[PDB]
């Protein structure tokens, strides 16, 4: 409970979030449409998929 | 497919300052081919076609419901195994440790 | 007259693009169009090593 | 009828815009148009100095 232990451990899970959110989840039941993504493109929260 | 183009266009259907006219909406359908007649008769991409669908049985499947387990495209060769680097950051330890 | 009538009507609904809240290389693909999917499933995969 | 045509049809396909995971100059170029290229081959090369 020590507040120097807890300050690493909020850093630890911003990281894990990070590496939990490189597989990307549908947030809607629907059906697809649309695809601009192929294996192999660099992606950024900017591009639409 | 759930949309016929004009769905997503990031631009007026028809100009603001002219009058509006009915024009008849077309709605794309997916065909996938034979894969033995290609590898003979190989195609190539924006090629005009005459379709022609036999439409004469209906069960009534318009949309489909079946999820699948298996990815449909995939690719590791941007995929790089760390095994030199944990060869070298050992050899550098035992150098560094007297 | 107790009606009005226009030929002018389309018919609207919701559709969502699909954006990443990180920044990778894509690895999987798992709906390629006019696939069914279900909500919670993974659509796209990145490398993890960074 | 029992059949329905159309001459709206157009063949498609894939394609891949190639782009880098780093930023810097060029210094090889190994593929130039109607080249077949494999999965896993080199297809251009940057200066290390940086």
């Amino acid at each position: 409970d020590q507040p120097a232990v807890q300050q690493a451990a909020t850093e630890v899970r911003n990281a894990w979030l990070a590496l939990e959110r490189t597989r990307i989840i549908s947030p809607m039941t629907g059906y697809v449409s649309r695809r601009a993504v192929q294996p192999g493109a660099q992606i950024s929260p900017t591009t639409p998929l | 497919d759930m949309g016929t183009g004009s769905a997503f266009s990031l631009l007026p259907a028809q100009n603001a300052t002219g009058n509006w006219i009915k024009v008849v909406q077309r709605l794309p359908v997916r065909i996938e081919l034979d894969q033995k007649q290609l590898e003979q008769y190989p195609l190539r991409i924006g090629l005009s076609t005459l379709v022609s669908v036999n439409t004469t049985n209906r069960d009534g499947q318009v949309l489909a419901n079946k999820v699948r387990s298996t990815p449909v495209a995939v690719s590791t060769a941007r995929e790089i195994s760390l095994a030199p680097v944990n060869k070298l950051i050992d050899d550098i330890v035992k150098a560094n440790a007297g | 007259r107790h009606f009005e009538e226009t030929d002018d009507a389309y018919v609207a609904g919701n559709q969502i693009q699909i954006m990443s809240q990180v920044s990778g290389s894509v690895t999987k693909v798992w709906a390629d169009n006019t696939d069914f999917v279900k909500e919670g499933d993974v659509l796209v995969t990145l490398d993890p090593t960074d």
